RNA sequence: UUUCUGUCUCGAACCU
């Protein structure tokens, strides 16, 4: 059932992006280039996949969605590109 | 209680602490031997084959 | 009729039943008219670990079984008088591997070693003076007999 | 120094402050594991069907000891016991992984029963460390 | 030189298959003494 | 483990010596001492583990 | 050209 899902208006949670969204994704990015995954960004040497995966999510060049799951099983659907990372 | 609350896991190690003040507030120093034993799997890419080939 | 079970040792239950007959018939032996009032006692092997005694009143069969091991006699129950038929019914139941070397050109020159291990083109050897494994090149290495003496390069 | 550790002087420590002598002392029985059948200490050989360990048997003679005087590390064996199976296998205890030294003794008498018993005994310096506490 | 005694502080150079009992007295500890493998230490 | 800043993430410094080392400040958090205390070293195995620890 | 041992269970003493 998608009567759940929240379309891409009417969303309340925050756009701002919260530490545990930036700890999950610079780790997924970091398993996707560690085992070989295409990388978004010109590399000037750089070597450690984390480093890769943080200087991509500054660039805003990450290719993933979260979905922000409501209590009640409904969700918000987020992508990396929009969710302002300012800490 | 004791083993699904909590329970046992391997790469870890234990041992004394010694105050170091030319040590970096977020670092910590580690016996040689525990890192000789302790290890990280890291997978083999282009941006680390030849460190890691130098390693093996 | 009056019959009581009393809970017993297992497995020597025929045991029991001989020496208490025994101790019976000495005691009518030396005893005259006034003779214990123990109508039988019997056991039970697929019930076992019991016996069953009648008698008309308690205290006989604890004069009677004083002295007697093996049996509770703390431990007594009634036989219902409806349950005795079916208890009485007939139908129940590398050379340089482990050599003395000297090492040669290292901080570790002049002592004594023994190779443990080779994982080729570089020997670890347990130093013979230090409690600390070392890995240096095995050419570079003086090998010793087993006892000293001459020392034989690297060419065994 | 400080949340009251201590600064030790190391030529003090390396000129005889606080060193010590470890002694460890480990045990082994002829047990009788089936009538007319004993184990007997010798050396274990890879020739019969053991489950030898992996560590060093150089270091044992052919009496089943460690020729006093040699000296031992991690997993080598202290005492060579076959315990016989109905060839043979291995029972050597091996010396402690984390503990090495010199063989300083070994014993080998008869127990109450007449089972061989064997006690020997490993000598280790120990210097003060920074780990170490006082 | 294979075992010495206890006591009696004699050689016994004893085999296999033999009592473990001092020959010159009673006694049955039998130490054993160095061995012929040379040993070298530091002063360190 | 009374409290939440007990368990903290480091950057290992290999250093040849049988004692961990660790800088001083972090040992009111730990409620540490040096007095003999013992202390215990978690190694993560995937980048994830990694990735949670140095930025959580 | 023949390798992944291995334990429990009742306590005692000591360290932080
Ligand atoms: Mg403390
Ligand atoms: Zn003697």
């Amino acid at each position: 059932l998608k009567e759940k899902a929240i379309p891409k208006d009417q969303r309340a949670t925050t756009p701002y992006m919260t530490k545990y969204e930036r700890a999950r994704i610079l780790g997924t990015r970091a398993l996707q280039i560690s085992m070989n995954a295409p990388v978004f960004v010109d590399l000037e040497g750089e070597t450690d996949p984390l480093r890769i995966a943080m200087k991509e999510l500054a660039e805003k060049k990450i290719p993933l969605v979260i979905r922000r799951y409501l209590p009640d099983g409904s969700f918000e659907d987020w992508s990396v590109e929009e969710l302002i990372v300012d800490l | 209680r004791g083993n699904l609350m909590g329970k046992r896991v391997d790469f870890s190690a234990r041992t004394v602490i010694s105050g170091d003040p030319n040590l970096e507030l977020d670092q910590v120093g580690v016996p040689k031997s525990i890192a000789k034993t302790l290890t990280y799997p890291e997978v083999v890419t282009p941006y680390n084959i030849d460190r890691l080939t130098q390693l093996v | 009729a009056t019959i009581w079970g009393v809970r017993c040792r297992p497995g020597k239950e025929k045991e029991l039943i001989r020496k208490l007959l025994k101790k019976k018939f000495n005691l009518d032996r030396a005893m005259g008219k006034k003779k214990l009032k123990i109508l039988s006692i019997f056991q039970r092997d697929n019930y076992t670990g019991r016996i069953y005694i009648e008698a008309p009143k308690q205290s006989v069969i604890e004069k009677f079984c004083n002295g007697v091991p093996d049996i509770y006699i703390s431990q007594k129950l009634l036989i219902p008088v409806q349950e005795l038929p079916l208890l009485l019914k007939p139908n129940l139941e590398e050379v340089a591997l482990g050599k003395t070397v000297r090492i040669r050109s290292a901080g570790y020159k002049g002592q004594l070693g023994i190779v443990k291990d080779v994982n080729g083109d570089k020997a670890t050897v347990e130093l013979h003076s230090k409690n600390k494994h070392i890995t240096i090149d095995k050419h570079k290495l003086t090998y010793y007999n087993r006892e000293g003496g001459e020392g034989i390069t690297y060419d065994e | 120094n400080q949340e009251d550790s201590m600064i030790m002087n190391q030529s003090s420590i390396d000129r005889g402050l606080f060193r010590s002598l470890f002694f460890r002392s480990y045990m082994d029985q002829e047990k009788k594991y089936g009538m007319s059948i004993t184990e007997t200490f010798e050396k274990p050989q890879r020739t019969n069907t053991l489950r030898m360990k992996h560590g060093t048997y150089d270091k044992l003679d052919d009496d089943g000891l460690i020729a006093p005087g040699v000296r031992v590390s991690g997993e080598d064996v202290i005492i060579g016991k076959t315990t016989p199976i109905s060839s043979k296998r291995d029972a050597s205890t091996p010396l402690r992984s984390t503990e090495n030294g010199i063989v300083d003794q070994v014993l080998v008498t008869t127990n109450q029963d007449g089972l061989k018993f064997v006690k020997v005994r490993v000598r280790t310096t120990k210097i003060p460390q920074i780990g170490d506490k006082f | 030189l294979k075992y010495i005694c206890a006591e009696c502080s004699s050689k016994l150079s004893l085999s296999r298959t033999d009592a473990v009992r001092c020959k010159d007295c009673g006694h049955r500890i039998l130490l054993k003494a160095r061995t012929k493998r040379l040993v070298q230490f530091e002063a360190r | 483990s009374l409290h939440k800043m007990s368990m903290m993430a480091h950057r290992v410094k290999v250093i040849p010596y049988s004692t961990f080392r660790l800088n001083l400040s972090v040992t009111s958090p730990y409620n540490a001492d040096f007095d003999g205390d013992e202390m215990n070293l978690h190694v993560p195995q995937s980048e994830e583990t990694r990735a949670e620890l140095s930025q959580l």
